[PDB]
Protein backbone atom coordinates (compact mmCIF):
# COMPACT_ATOMS: atom_id res chain seq x y z
CA UNK A 1 0.00 0.00 0.00
CA UNK A 2 3.17 2.04 0.50
CA UNK A 3 5.14 0.76 -2.72
CA UNK A 4 2.73 0.69 -5.22
CA UNK A 5 4.37 1.07 -8.54
CA UNK A 6 6.29 -1.82 -7.36
CA UNK A 7 3.23 -4.05 -7.59
CA UNK A 8 0.45 -4.96 -10.08
CA UNK A 9 -2.88 -4.52 -10.05
CA UNK A 10 -4.58 -7.18 -12.04
CA UNK A 11 -3.48 -9.57 -10.15
CA UNK A 12 -5.02 -9.21 -6.88
CA UNK A 13 -2.66 -8.87 -3.39
CA UNK A 14 0.75 -10.40 -5.12
CA UNK A 15 1.22 -12.45 -1.61
CA UNK A 16 1.29 -15.96 -0.22
CA UNK A 17 2.00 -15.96 3.46
CA UNK A 18 3.13 -19.21 5.62
CA UNK A 19 3.92 -19.00 9.37
CA UNK A 20 6.02 -21.81 10.72
CA UNK A 21 7.22 -22.11 14.62
CA UNK A 22 10.94 -22.87 13.13
CA UNK A 23 13.50 -20.71 12.40
CA UNK A 24 16.80 -21.32 11.31
CA UNK A 25 19.61 -21.97 13.69
CA UNK A 26 20.82 -19.34 16.33
CA UNK A 27 18.39 -16.75 15.48
CA UNK A 28 14.89 -15.03 16.95
CA UNK A 29 12.83 -15.15 13.41
CA UNK A 30 13.40 -14.89 9.67
CA UNK A 31 12.14 -15.29 6.72
CA UNK A 32 12.72 -15.80 2.94
CA UNK A 33 11.10 -13.59 -0.17
CA UNK A 34 10.77 -14.99 -3.35
CA UNK A 35 8.70 -13.20 -6.33
CA UNK A 36 8.77 -12.67 -9.82
CA UNK A 37 8.31 -9.12 -11.18
CA UNK A 38 8.40 -7.27 -14.83
CA UNK A 39 11.76 -6.45 -14.32
CA UNK A 40 13.18 -9.84 -14.75
CA UNK A 41 13.01 -9.59 -18.82
CA UNK A 42 16.54 -8.49 -18.54
CA UNK A 43 18.37 -11.96 -18.32
CA UNK A 44 15.99 -13.21 -21.27
CA UNK A 45 17.44 -9.73 -23.18
CA UNK A 46 20.80 -9.80 -21.79
CA UNK A 47 21.32 -13.42 -22.82
CA UNK A 48 20.03 -12.64 -26.03
CA UNK A 49 21.97 -9.80 -27.28
CA UNK A 50 24.86 -11.92 -26.18
CA UNK A 51 23.94 -15.20 -27.95
CA UNK A 52 22.83 -13.09 -31.01
CA UNK A 53 26.89 -11.37 -31.24
CA UNK A 54 27.87 -15.27 -31.32
CA UNK A 55 25.01 -16.76 -33.67
CA UNK A 56 25.21 -13.95 -36.21
CA UNK A 57 28.80 -15.05 -37.47
CA UNK A 58 28.59 -18.80 -36.44
CA UNK A 59 31.15 -17.88 -33.52
CA UNK A 60 31.79 -21.09 -31.16
CA UNK A 61 28.92 -22.52 -33.01
CA UNK A 62 31.55 -25.53 -34.61
CA UNK A 63 31.40 -26.88 -30.66
CA UNK A 64 27.92 -27.36 -30.74
CA UNK A 65 27.11 -28.32 -34.50
CA UNK A 66 30.21 -30.52 -33.34
CA UNK A 67 28.56 -32.95 -31.49
CA UNK A 68 25.47 -33.13 -34.16
CA UNK A 69 23.64 -30.17 -33.41
CA UNK A 70 21.44 -28.55 -36.29
CA UNK A 71 21.61 -24.57 -36.62
CA UNK A 72 17.63 -24.31 -37.11
CA UNK A 73 17.55 -25.72 -33.26
CA UNK A 74 19.21 -22.61 -31.89
CA UNK A 75 16.39 -20.80 -34.27
CA UNK A 76 13.77 -21.83 -32.77
CA UNK A 77 15.63 -21.43 -28.98
CA UNK A 78 16.23 -18.06 -30.05
CA UNK A 79 12.55 -17.20 -31.02
CA UNK A 80 11.02 -18.93 -27.95
CA UNK A 81 13.15 -16.32 -25.64
CA UNK A 82 12.13 -13.65 -27.59
CA UNK A 83 8.77 -14.22 -27.29
CA UNK A 84 9.14 -14.40 -23.73
CA UNK A 85 10.53 -11.14 -23.34
CA UNK A 86 7.06 -10.37 -25.36
CA UNK A 87 5.20 -12.05 -23.04
CA UNK A 88 6.89 -9.38 -19.43
CA UNK A 89 6.31 -7.23 -22.45
CA UNK A 90 2.49 -8.23 -22.82
CA UNK A 91 1.82 -7.82 -18.74
CA UNK A 92 4.37 -4.84 -18.43
CA UNK A 93 2.05 -1.75 -17.37
CA UNK A 94 -0.79 -3.78 -18.34
CA UNK A 95 -4.01 -2.27 -17.46
CA UNK A 96 -5.67 -3.08 -13.77
CA UNK A 97 -8.92 -1.08 -15.73
CA UNK A 98 -12.39 -2.61 -15.93
CA UNK A 99 -14.09 -3.59 -18.84
CA UNK A 100 -17.67 -4.81 -19.72
CA UNK A 101 -20.15 -5.70 -22.36
CA UNK A 102 -23.55 -3.77 -22.96
CA UNK A 103 -27.00 -4.18 -24.33
CA UNK A 104 -27.91 -1.64 -27.07
CA UNK A 105 -31.24 -1.07 -25.98
CA UNK A 106 -32.92 2.35 -25.27
CA UNK A 107 -36.76 4.08 -23.65
CA UNK A 108 -39.23 6.45 -24.41
CA UNK A 109 -37.29 9.37 -22.94
CA UNK A 110 -39.01 12.55 -21.78
CA UNK A 111 -36.45 13.79 -19.46
CA UNK B 1 91.10 -19.98 -77.53
CA UNK B 2 88.38 -18.66 -76.15
CA UNK B 3 88.32 -18.89 -72.15
CA UNK B 4 86.08 -21.31 -70.49
CA UNK B 5 82.65 -20.53 -69.29
CA UNK B 6 81.94 -17.18 -67.45
CA UNK B 7 78.19 -17.11 -67.47
CA UNK B 8 75.53 -17.87 -65.17
CA UNK B 9 71.62 -17.11 -64.46
CA UNK B 10 69.50 -16.25 -61.45
CA UNK B 11 67.53 -18.78 -59.74
CA UNK B 12 64.65 -17.57 -59.25
CA UNK B 13 60.67 -17.68 -59.25
CA UNK B 14 58.77 -14.51 -58.34
CA UNK B 15 55.95 -15.18 -55.75
CA UNK B 16 52.44 -14.81 -55.78
CA UNK B 17 49.19 -15.99 -54.24
CA UNK B 18 46.22 -17.49 -55.86
CA UNK B 19 42.55 -19.11 -54.96
CA UNK B 20 42.92 -17.71 -51.05
CA UNK B 21 39.42 -17.56 -50.06
CA UNK B 22 38.24 -14.26 -47.78
CA UNK B 23 36.49 -17.38 -45.83
CA UNK B 24 36.23 -15.41 -42.82
CA UNK B 25 32.65 -15.77 -40.00
CA UNK B 26 32.04 -11.75 -40.26
CA UNK B 27 28.79 -12.23 -42.37
CA UNK B 28 28.98 -15.75 -41.01
CA UNK B 29 24.84 -15.84 -40.74
CA UNK B 30 21.73 -14.41 -42.23
CA UNK B 31 18.51 -16.70 -40.99
CA UNK B 32 15.84 -15.40 -38.49
CA UNK B 33 12.88 -16.52 -36.61
CA UNK B 34 10.56 -13.80 -35.65
CA UNK B 35 9.81 -13.77 -31.18
CA UNK B 36 6.25 -15.16 -31.39
CA UNK B 37 2.69 -13.71 -33.05
CA UNK B 38 0.39 -11.01 -31.48
CA UNK B 39 -2.60 -12.16 -29.59
CA UNK B 40 -4.83 -10.85 -26.77
CA UNK B 41 -5.08 -12.50 -23.55
CA UNK B 42 -6.22 -9.70 -21.27
CA UNK B 43 -10.23 -9.77 -21.70
CA UNK B 44 -12.90 -11.72 -21.07
CA UNK B 45 -15.75 -13.11 -23.26
CA UNK B 46 -18.49 -11.88 -20.60
CA UNK B 47 -21.03 -14.52 -22.88
CA UNK B 48 -24.30 -14.38 -20.09
CA UNK B 49 -27.26 -15.25 -22.36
Amino acid sequence: NKNSSYFVEWIPNNVKTAVCDIPPRGLKMSATFIGNSTAIQELFKRISEQFTAMFRRKAFLHWYTGEGMDEMEFTEAESNMNDLVSEYQQYQDATADEQGEFEEEGEEDEA
Amino acid sequence: HVPGGGSVQIVYKPVDLSKVTSKCGSLGNIHHKPGGGQVEVKSEKLDFK
